[PDB]
């Protein structure tokens, strides 16, 4: 949180990846560090890799490679993740009538459905557009 | 894709634009769903997507209504859509698995380690050429520009003499401006979250900083003016290395009618350009479904080879001779001749560039091979049984090819006329089909009327050489 | 037994145990590591002129040849036996009792007086009617030489004077650890 | 409730009043994202992207995510609905319908082929009669080993069509031609048939299936590919 | 320790719950939470 | 094999009569004698 | 495979969160018309 790209880069892009260097079947690493504070590394394998060996090895590396990092970093987590850029469907939730809100439609989306259909088999994840519902607290400066 | 420092209402009305144009080409598009400030690129307010469902194929049979032919018609966006960067129309990859787009996917590395600034001013002059270049369209870069940035300077004296704490100007900037999620709450049985931060009027503008205040450690107030002064800057708002070198992302598509391998030989034409422009040390890779493309090219060679060869060895071990595998592997050039030029003058006059030379093309060439084989061996294994029974060769090999020509022209029109049904077919993965029907039907023909002729000569004149 | 499922088994219950340990503990790190295969060469890198010492060579094998190295075709890992540099703060005591300040309170000054600052965006994105601009808003405020350290404010004296940390301690770079002295062939030296 | 929230207690002025947080912001039922604005034809809409885990069979998820869905349509609020806005399943199932009606169309042409060459009936239905043994068994064998229905394994087959009806074909055309030569029973100028060809016959396998082995042994996606075609037309020309 | 059966659900049970996606070869989930503090999930996979 | 090792040994109740509580003189020494890591500064683009 | 012997294991679920009370209702209204319709012996809720 709060740093710039390349002090990014320098602090956790660069030290991830050197950890990295040394999978087995490792065909080419892709990072990006970017400016409101985040860092991600895409590891792409040779073909007949099995990727739950990749996942549980890439976290075996990570387990050391995390205590190299600052201690801000540290705090707010690493993932791994395994996942396909390619999206198989997108399904559009609207009202034809226009008598259910887009704050009830997201909410409803958001609570009722995404659970059990990210827990379809097969499916391996799920990117939601349109958020639920919270408590907004906006604060007036003058009056603190 | 929008300029710098773009918002969400730009980049929606931009999506409102583009969204009507979809919507208004009836003979051709179903649908569109779009979301503003979601790229694949990254999540921003100057990006944006649009899933297009077009019609049924059904309905789509008119040149009009092509996928290609809308394609080009959205490619014109980018000339009336003003406030974006571009609207790029693109199709998905045949294997959706492999890839995100169709088009090549290139990085440029900075080998040499010149630096950011010198880095982006070879991307720049990459794109300027690339836009010169007739083979290729749509060229692009697949990641954020560099972008005006707010530099906050917060000065650590007077902020200790004025005895503000600096982790506590954190804590009051951090969650007036940015906001953060202090605990949850339950609204219908499902547990949902309480989220603090500035109302928005105060938190657009530098300006606005000079609102906010930090207790000291007396407890009086003393605003955010007091220690920081803020300025505009310029900056990378995301940087990237490929393979632990800098580098950028380049992309784009063949212009129609050109191929996927003349699309990455014109863009190596182009880098290699650099140098004599003096811009020196900068390296690139293919990666993506290029770098796939590039490997499966580069082994079709050790393919042919080793087929040819367990070819030969299979026929020295069946028939305990070295000349006749010798014979029957001489006639393998005429099968793969006609399999090669119809492949070519179906291109041409086609003007497709999807029958080329591809994996398709290269199992249709493999199984060109086993058929001129097969023809050889029917004539020439005759032809020696003649001779050792105590025949003239001369008179064993004629007889061997009348008496096996009605059998070896059967056994080769089956096959042919097995395989043109993939040449004459039509949609749902119709190119796929025609690369291999194409290369199998050609090298059939040419096996017909000019292998017959060969295996009875190549024969003739290698036992005459090795005689017995 | 295979290793790297052995080595996954074991992390992940250690997970259940880290809350327990004590905050300074945590905050050096636990790292869990299998034994797999052994050394194929040692590098030694040394002074040969004596200029330059143990520690400065340790920091530039770690920040300079370990990540090329790395990359290099067959390699599975690389390691350097020792640290890099830290800022050093050693405390006078009779300088803390003639200002009445204790350890804690210029550990205190320390924890506040350096820190990153976290802002946000302009025109984030609940933004206002009309909004024309959106940009980020970075605020650098770590310190990074010992200038800035020793000018630390602690607290103001009696009469009106001003008292930093430079009053009371000497800041200095070292080494993150001191309980190691490594040499090569006699002289200055770190290994890979 | 937000009328709870309005009610938390914050201070105490020095006066005596008691500040709350209503005092001080506001307070509002509002979203826990705003980062996104999805649309579906210009209109309002929310959108959930599925991704398939690796591995997986998309036909098969694709019907397991539609089933869940109607199941839960059941209790969907008055005036929602929804709509598969980006689809890629209808162009798989439409190509592999493709690769089959081509293969039967291989079947017809290669039947005529045969008809023109054999003039009869009863010659013609004997190389005929080996495709249905041949292609089933190249399906069962075939699955024994893992691989699927797919584009590619379909292409092998078709491809191979015209090469299965190939000992087939040697076989009956000896045994029309020693008939014709020398007029004999079926069964005595067949014993004299396979005893003609069965050199022929080996050759013609060997050399059909030799040309396919090498391509199993290539890695890499290209390799992935290659088996495919391999695995199924090497089973083929032995089954044939 | 010492927490409430409804107290155990809203700040332990679906907290944990909600991370329980993309799992391959998951049939169900069973929880429960009682009134002595515990909380405990059963996950169940697919055979294979 | 074991060594000598030196012990501190305060008196409680002298600390409570000179008016310092035994927090303090915990904390006291721990920073003074074992040291104390605080948090990082970025020199030259690392963290140490 | 089971805690103890038993078949037809039903669950019932409280889609759309009317609340505990109200899944108690519920609960209570299927089990008494199970007991006194047909085909049904020993319908009875498991936990506490
Ligand atoms: C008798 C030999 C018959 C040769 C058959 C033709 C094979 C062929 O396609 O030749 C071209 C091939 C390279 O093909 P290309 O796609 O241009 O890859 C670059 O070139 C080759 O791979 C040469 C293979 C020669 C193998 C000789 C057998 C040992
Ligand atoms: C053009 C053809 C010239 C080569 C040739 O025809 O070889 C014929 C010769 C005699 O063959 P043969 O009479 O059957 O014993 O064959 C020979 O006498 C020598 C051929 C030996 C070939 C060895 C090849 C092994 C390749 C696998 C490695
Ligand atoms: C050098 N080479 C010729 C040896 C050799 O020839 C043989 C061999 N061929 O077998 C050996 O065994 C060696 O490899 C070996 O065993 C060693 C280590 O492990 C090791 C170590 O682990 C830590 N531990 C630390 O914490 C240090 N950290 C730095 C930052 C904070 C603390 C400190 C340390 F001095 C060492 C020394 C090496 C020696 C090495």
């Amino acid at each position: 949180p709060g740093a710039s790209a390349e002090t990014v880069e320098n602090t956790v892009t660069q030290i991830i990846e050197q950890q990295m260097n040394g999978l087995d079947g490792l065909r080419y690493i892709s990072s990006n560090s970017a400016g409101n504070g985040q860092a991600s590394i895409q590891l792409n394998f040779e073909q007949g890799v099995d990727p739950d060996i990749a996942q549980v090895q890439v976290q075996n590396k990570l387990q050391s490679a995390t205590a190299l990092l600052p201690e801000d970093v540290q705090r707010q987590g690493v993932t791994v993740t395994k996942s396909g850029a390619s999206f198989l469907q997108v399904i559009a939730f609207y009202s034809p009538d226009n008598n259910l809100s887009d704050s009830d439609i997201k909410d409803y989306v958001n609570s009722s459905i995404k659970e059990p259909l990210s827990r379809v088999a097969g499916v391996g994840e799920v990117q939601v557009f349109g958020g639920s519902y919270a408590m907004r607290i906006w604060l007036d400066p003058a009056k603190l | 894709q929008l300029p710098p420092n773009a918002t969400l209402d730009r980049t929606g009305k931009v999506i409102d634009t583009m969204t009507n144009f979809f919507m208004n080409e009836k003979d051709t598009v179903e649908s569109i769903f779009t979301v503003s400030g979601f790229s694949f690129t990254g999540v921003g307010q100057n990006a944006g997507i649009g899933f297009v469902k077009l019609k049924d194929w059904s309905k789509r049979t008119t040149p009009e209504t092509q996928i290609g032919s809308l394609i080009q018609r959205g490619m014109a966006l980018n000339m009336i859509i003003k406030d974006a960067s571009y609207v790029m129309p693109l199709q998905l990859p045949a294997m959706p698995e492999l890839g995100v787009t169709a088009g090549f996917n290139l990085q440029l590395k900075d080998s040499s380690g010149q630096g950011h600034e010198k880095l982006i001013a070879a991307r720049n002059t990459i794109l300027g050429l690339a836009s010169q270049d007739k083979r290729l369209v749509g060229v692009r870069p697949n990641g954020q520009e560099d972008t005006p940035q707010y530099q906050i300077n917060v000065d650590q004296a007077q902020a200790g003499a004025m005895g503000v704490s600096i982790a506590e100007i954190n804590n009051t900037m951090r969650i007036a401006w940015g906001g953060s999620y202090i605990n949850d709450f339950v609204d219908r049985g499902r547990v949902k979250k309480v989220y603090v931060q500035g109302d928005a009027g105060s938190r657009m503008m530098p300006e606005d900083l000079n609102k906010w205040y930090v207790r000291n450690n007396k407890g009086e107030m003393v605003p955010f003016s007091a220690f920081a002064t803020g300025e505009w800057t310029y900056g990378s708002p995301r940087l990237e290395r490929y393979n632990g070198v800098s580098s950028v992302n380049i992309q784009g598509t063949p212009a129609p009618g050109v191929s996927s391998g003349d699309a990455m030989k014109a863009m190596e034409e182009i880098i290699g350009k650099l140098p004599s422009m003096g811009l020196q040390g900068f390296d690139y890779e293919w990666t993506g479904l290029s770098l796939e493309e590039r490997e499966s090219g580069a082994q079709a060679p050790f393919l042919y080879a080793l087929s040819l060869l367990i070819v030969f060895l299979c026929l020295a071990a069946l028939y305990e001779s070295w000349s006749i595998p010798f014979s029957v592997l001489l006639v393998v050039p005429l099968g793969v001749i006609g399999a090669i030029v119809l492949t070519y003058l179906g291109m041409i006059i086609k003007g497709d560039p999807n029958l080329s030379n591809n994996i398709y093309f290269q199992v249709a060439i493999i199984a060109v091979i086993g058929l001129s084989a097969k023809n050889a061996i029917l004539i020439v294994e005759f032809a020696k049984e003649l001779q050792e029974k105590g025949e003239d060769l001369l008179d064993a090999t004629l007889h061997a090819a009348k008496m096996r020509l009605r059998p070896i022209i059967m056994t080769t029109l089956a096959f042919g006329f097995g395989v043109l049904p993939l040449a004459l077919s039509t949609g749902a993965g119709a190119g796929s089909q025609h690369s291999v029907g194409f290369g199998v039907l050609g090298g059939v023909l040419s096996a017909t009327f000019l292998g017959i002729f060969f295996i009875p000569v190549f024969y003739v004149w290698i036992r005459s050489i090795f005689k017995y | 037994v295979d290793p790297d499922i052995a080595q996954v088994q074991v992390q992940n219950k250690l997970q259940s145990a880290t809350a327990l340990l004590p905050e300074d503990v945590q905050r050096q790190g636990v790292t869990v590591t299998k034994s797999g295969a052994s050394f194929l060469q040692v590098i030694a890198f040394y002074s040969p002129d004596n200029n330059l010492s143990d520690s400065d060579i340790k920091d530039y094998v770690n920040s300079s040849i370990k990540e090329p190295l790395s990359r290099v075709a067959g390699v599975g890992e690389v390691q350097v036996f020792g640290g890099s540099y830290a800022m050093r703060i050693w405390l006078d005591p009779a300088k803390l009792t003639s200002y009445q300040l204790t350890p804690s309170d210029i550990a205190t000054a320390l924890q506040a007086q350096n820190s990153q600052v976290a802002v946000g965006q302009l025109g984030g994105a609940p933004a206002v009617q009309g909004q024309v601009l959106n940009a980020t808003v970075n605020a650098q405020s770590l310190l990074q030489t010992p200038e800035q350290f020793k000018n630390i404010f602690l607290k103001n004296t009696a009469s009106g004077a001003e008292v930093r940390l430079k009053d009371v301690a000497r800041v200095e770079l070292g080494s993150d650890n001191y309980q190691f002295d490594s040499k090569f062939n006699g002289k200055p030296a770190a290994g890979l | 409730t937000p009328e709870q929230f309005k009610n938390i207690f914050l201070k105490n002025t020095a006066s005596g009043a008691e500040v709350r947080l209503k005092d001080v912001a506001r307070v509002e039922l509002g979203s826990d994202n705003y980062q996104f604005d999805s649309k579906f034809n210009g209109k309002p809409a929310a959108g959930l992207a599925i991704k398939i885990a690796t591995g997986a069979n998309a036909l098969d998820t694709a019907e397991a995510v539609e089933q869940r869905l109607s199941e839960l349509r059941k209790n969907y609020p008055t005036g929602l609905a929804d709509k598969l806005a980006y689809d890629t399943t209808p162009f798989i199932r439409l190509s592999i319908e493709s690769v089959v009606h081509t293969l039967i169309e291989a079947v017809i042409l290669v039947f005529i082929v045969m008809f023109l060459f054999l003039q009869n009936w009863r010659a013609t239905i004997i190389p005929t009669l080996a495709v249905p043994v041949v292609v089933l068994g190249t399906f069962a064998v075939i699955n024994i080993f893992g691989f699927s229905i797919n584009t590619l394994t379909m292409f092998a087959m078709v491809l191979a069509i015209g090469l299965l009806v190939d000992d087939a074909i040697v076989v009956v055309e000896n045994v029309e031609r020693v008939m014709s030569e020398d007029h004999t029973d079926p069964v005595t100028a067949t014993s004299r048939s396979m005893q003609q060809i069965s050199g022929a016959l080996v050759g013609i396998t060997s050399v059909l299936t030799a040309v396919f082995v090498p391509m199993a042994f290539f890695g890499g996606t290209t390799g992935v590919i290659y088996r495919q075609f391999s695995i199924t037309l090497v089973t083929a020309m032995v089954l044939s």
